[PDB]
């Protein structure tokens, strides 16, 4: 257990940070994402690449919804920068945007077996610059057409137990990372 | 009053056929949008076309989709930012339960869509219910 | 010891497919499942108060809408006491007109009609679709795409695709900002291929109703529909929200069909303990009840679900015919992979192909997978001369046709070309020639110098903020040279005027006419009635290159 | 300049593929030709004296045959009259018993009943195929060969081939001498994998009754008729010769089914300016005059003919049709290569798999083709895992189910063994326990060591010259310590003398127990009725590996 | 006569076949079989059987393989390179039609098989006219 | 070429191998269905023969243009009682006389497999079975996707060089 929940996390007051806003499962029930990566590994990948960009970096964890899109929402109605980034355990990830439409983003990952350490630290890198209003190049895309073929079952049944977890009117808990 | 066999209007009875400022579907020519005889706001389908298309849709033997286009007939008098207000409105834990009749009662009121606002008001009910309000996640 | 029997197999494509075992409790079951409920309907004082199983105080925002707007409750208990066995009789029967079926179907409840199609095997089911089908003439839709939102390419693409017979194309984003480009430039190399194809752009919801009123797109399809409470809530919408943006689509005078798939709701968590078909079901009627004359279904973008476990691909020809049944357009999906097997990807798609739909692919792919946005589409532009060979091999009708390389180069070109002329108009980042050329003789995005992205992003960005809308484009046309162009850009635009191809499976086609199910109705009644492949248009799909002359 | 699309289209398989225009002067045309002739028959005093527009007076011996035997003359006249559309609908009826069917179609003339499916497409003949099927439960027959005649191997193959499903499988050789050992192979291989599995080779038609009046095989299948009169004759046959052959067999108990297809006429020069289809419907009829019980047909061997001309595909569904409806067994080919192309392939195997036939495949290779002396089968071994994904994929019984390795090592190797044993007290050329190791883990011939031809080659033809017959492998067996399947090759002969094998379809399943038209009634009704897939069948087919169990 | 119901004669009626030695099914075992107890003379589908399935045939419809079957019964008493010979003289320019009806006679005569030497006889007629026989070539 | 020249007749000699061509092989038709000219075939052919220390006889039938057939005319004049079919298109056959039609000592069925060398091997190894010899069969030819590439155009070629069979014509002898 490299996470502690810390409490109910509260809003940001200071375009200093960027919220990683994770599923209700990431780090506990599930450990890897779909393609074995560990959770530990993502996260501190996602860190790095935001505070080498001179940003902080807030994790949390949510609860009303395991869909990475709401997941985010949560993240950046907290985030003191209004930038935020959603993680679900099997992998998938998001940059979202206080203010844009739960199912709209700045950025996307839909095709998480394709995700390497390399790219979750671009995306944390990715995020800061957005918190500090620069317009970075998208996070090259990422696109096979059998990755559907191989892992949309697997993506289907992980997700399908991290929804398990999902508990409504629940608020995001700030945690520690070890 | 229009049944199958009126349709299609464009080549059945063309001239049933005017658009939202009254012109026809002849003053649509490249002639005209290079002069700007016709516009944009010219080009805009008339409640009196989706009636009719109601009509044909309910001849066909599909009531639900005439009542769609009956709907669709109301809306043609809600401006484009107006309908995406509205639609977002409707959509998971946007809305508290006023909001959502405050809405219906404008439609009736200002755009005389019955209908619509109806169905808004029906919308309202069932999400109380079925706990799909601002702050129900 | 080892067999090097099993090691052959073991290497083979299929093995690297996902397969499971039936999970009943999370749903993950194609169709007939012991946790689905019983047919059933109770009503009072015109009012339903039980449907199957299920009593009106636990219903949830599906079943209301449903209950209240999705099935006729004239005949509900007629049909309901009728027996289901004898209704699937009847649907494969070719001598029970379609017209006295739908008066039936539409009077089922979800689980009645799940019922009467699980009694049918493929066969049987084919046997039923090719009449069921509400337009008699089947057509096709392609996915034009590519990994670069490469405008000029996007226009070639798109005009190949209407040359070889797509009568409906679809384009999305890689780059969300792109969308206005690829819209446009859809549109035009659409019309270049063949004056009445038409054309979508597949964006966040707002996004797209947005774009359509624009005048930058001729219908919507990606409009979903979910099967349970819970997904429908986490896809950002209830029956309500979604009925309303189907009848704002209709007032601004674009076509539009939902979109839905079974296994959705077993990819996103909660299935409620049903079998994907049911749960299917229920989208279908949601679909009914909100007046929406089409559906995109057939598993669509969840297909590595119910292909994932037994029956799941007759599961989806079932979900299809159920479409067809309840008297909706149906664009039969055979748009997405799920295999790395070409044997089992055919047999997949012969289910549709065979008997024919309204479009019998609601996406091939009309590029090279690499470049298909949509993660890969079950054919894509290197499978069109297999898919002719087929269409003439059993002599059935397709969609599409062979094409000359000549021809195919100069459809390309002039695509490119009009398109140069638009960018050059509006005073949009420029077309190169050089960039026309490479577009000609293009297969994908491997063959296209890079654009300046920041330049187009910022350009179609100003097109959505300026409200710059389609007859920006016109104009362009007929001042750059494409008088012929802008003519057939301005004719799709009047055709959001008469509210004509708002009906059942319209399409347009020859010289701007309607062809839906209210005007082009399905006639079958067995052998040699109903629509037949012949005349032209059969020698045409017999002349597929490589046929020599014995003489 | 050229066109990167169209050369990645070049590529592409299924170009290399023949085809050619139709040439209807030659026959090079499928079906519905304008030269074929108008239905038509007149009786006088109960015989024949007009036969489809042409007078006995001009009858060549194919006409005579049929006219006085292939016809069920007391119906003819009325069937006649009958509307040909009519009686495709009546086809495909679901409503419209088999029985009811039978007594009309078997009355027709052959360019009647073409006349007849011609109206038909390809799912409308799945729908009636599916009903007229003259045994209930559809089954599958393999192709069990190597390029070396190797006997070691042919034992293995034959072993797994019947442990997968495959109720009956045929051998051939690369070297006529080599006959014998191939016979004795396949018969002891077979009856390892599963006791009461039919076996046969393909040879000279005098050289393969005098292998089965010898014992050595169970029965035979390619036993060939031809459409045209020029044609049979260099076939060195006439319907008599055939005719009398047919009862020679059966005067020894052994079952036997005549063997066609669409295309040869083309093939072998003399078409008489006739279709394909009608020519085949010939040799259908030819097959029911000389009261054989079967036929092999859909092409076969001459599948490159139909293939390379439009509808061809179709047309080789419509004979199987044909076949089915003269209530006739049919083994309906989809047992030799055509196209370079895995999707074509599919198409083409499809159109029987779906509705099921006697026997899907009457020659899916069950060795990997480069092994297949038949010039390779539509499927081969390296097929077996998609084969099952797909049956699992629709519901739908293909005749053949999953397997363990282990399951399939161990039967592999007692096959070799007990083959090992029988050369042995024959003093046959021995087969060292290499052999039998190499044949254990092999997948092909190229795994196995090998052997003296010229040696084998010698006491192959002495096997036939000393008119050794099967009981030396009974005994052979015995003493090799191998009893029981001593025992399971007299069960075989004991069925020979029974004669219930003998009718319409049959084959034997269980404890020896015959399945043919006779006990197992094809009795469809449409939907919830006929042959379904269900129950332990079902869960067999379900359970392929690689399926993982989500929790 | 044999019918439907009595099929299959395996089954339903075990005692009703037999062999070319006159036993039953029972005594085919490999005991017998090594001792020699019963050998290929006992190993002969008989004509009394193969009349017995023409009957089933008959009655399940299927005239024509009954007609074949009867052909069969005629044919057990040919002895096998006899039954080789008359194959190979039918076939296309092996024999003269006097050697054909040769063929027929001494199998009604020294047989019994009637219908097949009418076979014969039948092919014999049509051979001249299609010019089938040895030399027309 | 392939002079007409009188008919041939029987041999006597058991040293001696015939070569039976079909009513086209080198004169409607130049080439098998590869390309091969039928002037290379044959001479490959009559090599492989002579290279056995036999004699090797060519002649032309048209009775019917069936390979096996073609071959049957020849191995009756052949005074080895052996004999090779080869047909225009370049399907081709050992037969020997008292054998059936359909039956033979080697078959080749997939034409376009042959190569010039395969043609000669053909040969020794029917003049080996003149010599009343057990040579080791010809390795055999097999390709799977022979019959879908070729066999189109395989019927195409029998059709034509078919139209040239004369009912009743005897074998005429062919001098190269
Ligand atoms: C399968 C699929 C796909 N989808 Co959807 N989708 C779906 C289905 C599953 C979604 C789910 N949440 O379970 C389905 C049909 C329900 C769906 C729905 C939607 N999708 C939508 C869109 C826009 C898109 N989808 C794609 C990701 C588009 C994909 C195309 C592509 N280029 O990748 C796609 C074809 C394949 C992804 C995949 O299978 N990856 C392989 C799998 C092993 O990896 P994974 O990491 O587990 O995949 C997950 C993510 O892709 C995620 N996801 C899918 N769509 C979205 C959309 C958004 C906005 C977000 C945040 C996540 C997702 O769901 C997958 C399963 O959990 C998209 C790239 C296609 C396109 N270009 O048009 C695009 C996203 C664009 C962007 N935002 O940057 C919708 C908003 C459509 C609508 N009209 O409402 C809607 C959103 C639903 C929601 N609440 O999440
Ligand atoms: C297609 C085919 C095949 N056939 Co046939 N056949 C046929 C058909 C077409 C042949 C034709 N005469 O037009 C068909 C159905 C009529 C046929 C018939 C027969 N065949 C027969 C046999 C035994 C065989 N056939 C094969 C050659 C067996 C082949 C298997 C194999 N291993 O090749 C085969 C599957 C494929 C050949 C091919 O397509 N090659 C590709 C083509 C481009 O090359 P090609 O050189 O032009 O091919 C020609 C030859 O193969 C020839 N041919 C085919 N079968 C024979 C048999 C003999 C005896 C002779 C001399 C020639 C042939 O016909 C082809 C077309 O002209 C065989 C190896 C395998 C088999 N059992 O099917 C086997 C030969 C045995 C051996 N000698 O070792 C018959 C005697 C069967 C019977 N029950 O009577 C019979 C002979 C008819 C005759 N008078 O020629
Ligand atoms: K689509
Ligand atoms: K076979
Ligand atoms: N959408
Ligand atoms: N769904
Ligand atoms: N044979
Ligand atoms: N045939």
């Amino acid at each position: 257990g490299f996470l502690t929940e810390v409490g109910e996390a509260r809003q940001g007051t200071q375009q200093d940070e960027v919220i990683i806003a994770v599923g209700p499962a990431f780090g506990l029930a599930q450990t890897v994402n779909i393609v074995g990566i560990p959770h530990k590994s993502i996260l501190r990948e996602v860190i790095a690449g935001i505070e080498e960009e001179g940003i902080k970096a807030r994790v949390i964890r949510c609860f009303k919804s395991s869909d990475v899109a709401f997941v985010a929402v949560e993240g950046n109605r907290l985030s003191g920068s209004g930038i935020s980034i959603g993680i679900q355990s099997k992998g998938t990830t998001v940059i979202h945007q206080q203010g844009l439409p739960p199912l709209s983003n700045l950025e996307l990952f839909p095709q998480a077996p394709l995700l390497t350490l390399e790219t979750y630290r671009q995306i944390g890198k990715n995020a800061a610059r957005y918190a500090k209003r620069e317009s970075p190049q998208p996070v090259p895309t990422l696109n096979d057409q059998m990755a559907r073929p191989k892992y949309q079952a697997k993506s289907a049944i992980l997700h399908i137990k991290e929804t398990k977890y999902v508990v409504t009117g629940k608020n995001p808990q700030e945690l520690r990372v070890a | 009053s229009a049944r199958v066999s009126d349709y299609p209007l464009a080549n059945k009875h063309p001239e049933w056929v005017k658009t939202a400022t009254n012109k026809t579907l002849d003053d649509f020519t490249l002639e005209n949008v290079l002069s700007n005889k016709v516009t944009a706001q010219d080009m805009r389908i008339t409640p009196e076309t989706l009636r009719l298309q109601a009509s044909i849709a309910k001849d066909a033997g599909r009531d639900r989709l005439a009542m769609n286009f009956e709907r669709a007939a109301e809306l043609t008098a809600v401006p484009d930012d107006r309908i995406l207000e509205i639609y977002n409105a409707l959509r998971p834990y946007r809305s508290t339960k006023e909001e959502l009749l405050a809405i219906a009662d404008d439609l009736e009121s200002r755009y005389q869509a019955k209908i619509c606002a109806a169905f808004v008001r029906e919308a309202a009910t069932l999400y109380v219910e079925r706990k799909k309000l601002k702050g129900d996640d | 010891m080892r067999s090097k029997r099993f090691e052959a197999l073991a290497k083979r494509p299929v093995n690297q497919d996902g397969f499971v075992k039936e999970w009943i409790e999370e749903g993950f079951i194609a169709m007939e499942s012991p946790n689905d409920p019983k047919p059933s309907i109770k009503i009072v004082n015109g009012a339903v108060t039980e449907l199957d199983g299920k009593p009106v105080s636990d219903f949830d925002l599906i079943d209301h809408f449903i209950a209240r707007y999705g099935i006729n409750l004239n005949r509900a208990e007629e049909v309901m006491a009728m027996d289901s066995v004898k209704l699937a009789n009847m649907l494969c029967d070719p001598n029970v007109k379609r017209s006295e079926i739908v008066p039936l179907t539409t009077a089922m409840t979800p689980a009645k009609i799940v019922e009467v199609v699980s009694h049918m095997n493929v066969v049987e089911m084919m046997m039923a679709m090719q009449k069921m089908r509400a337009r008699r003439t089947p057509s096709q839709q392609a996915h034009v795409t590519n990994v670069k939102d490469n405008p000029v390419q996007i226009a070639a693409d798109a005009a190949e695709g209407a040359w070889r017979g797509f009568d409906e194309q679809e384009t999305t984003v890689a780059v969300a900002r792109y969308a206005p480009f690829n819209a446009i430039a859809l549109l035009v190399g659409s019309q270049v291929g063949r004056p009445g194809v038409l054309t979508q752009c597949s964006l966040e919801e707002a996004t797209e109703l947005k774009l359509g009123m624009l005048g930058h797109t001729c219908y919507a399809e990606t409009i979903s529909v979910y099967g349970t409470e819970p997904v429908f809530t986490d896809g950002d919408d209830t029956p309500w929200s979604k009925g309303f943006l189907a009848s704002s689509y209709a007032s601004r005078g674009l076509k539009m069909r939902f979109t839905s798939g079974s296994g959705s709701e077993v990819q996103m968590g909660y299935a409620e303990g049903k079998s994907m078909l049911y749960l299917e079901a229920r989208c279908i009627y949601i679909t009914k009840a909100a007046g929406v004359q089409g559906l995109q279904n057939g598993s669509v973008s969840c297909i590595g679900v119910p292909s994932a476990v037994p029956s799941g691909i007759r599961a989806v020809l079932a979900e299809n015919l159920i479409c067809s049944s309840l008297d909706l357009e149906c664009a039969s999906s055979n748009d997405q992979t799920f295999t790395h097997s070409d044997m089992r990807r055919t047999a997949r798609l012969l289910m549709q192909f065979l008997p024919g739909t309204d479009f019998i692919s609601s996406g091939y792919s009309a590029v090279p997978n690499y470049d298909n946005m949509f993660a890969g589409s079950n054919e894509d532009a290197e499978d069109f001369d297999d898919y002719n060979v087929i269409q003439r091999d059993l002599k059935v009708d397709g969609g599409l046709r062979p094409v000359r390389e000549e021809d195919v180069i100069a459809i390309r070109n002039k695509a490119a070309r009009a398109l140069q002329a638009v960018f050059a108009g509006m005073g949009l980042p420029p077309i190169t020639d050089e960039e026309v050329e490479a577009a000609t003789y293009a297969h994908g995005s491997k063959d296209m110098p890079e654009r300046n992205i920041v330049e187009d992003i910022k350009f179609a960005q100003e097109i959505i903020n300026k409200n710059r809308n389609g007859l920006e484009v016109v104009k362009a046309l007929a001042q750059g040279g494409f008088t012929d162009v802008a003519q057939d850009m301005l004719n799709i635009q009047k055709a959001k005027l008469t509210g004509d191809y708002l009906h059942t499976s319209a399409i347009i086609v020859g010289d701007g006419q309607v062809l839906s199910a209210v005007n082009d109705v399905n006639d079958y009644a067995g052998p040699a009635t109903g629509y037949r492949l012949q005349g032209e248009r059969w020698e045409e799909i017999k002349n597929i290159p490589g046929a020599l002359d014995p003489n």
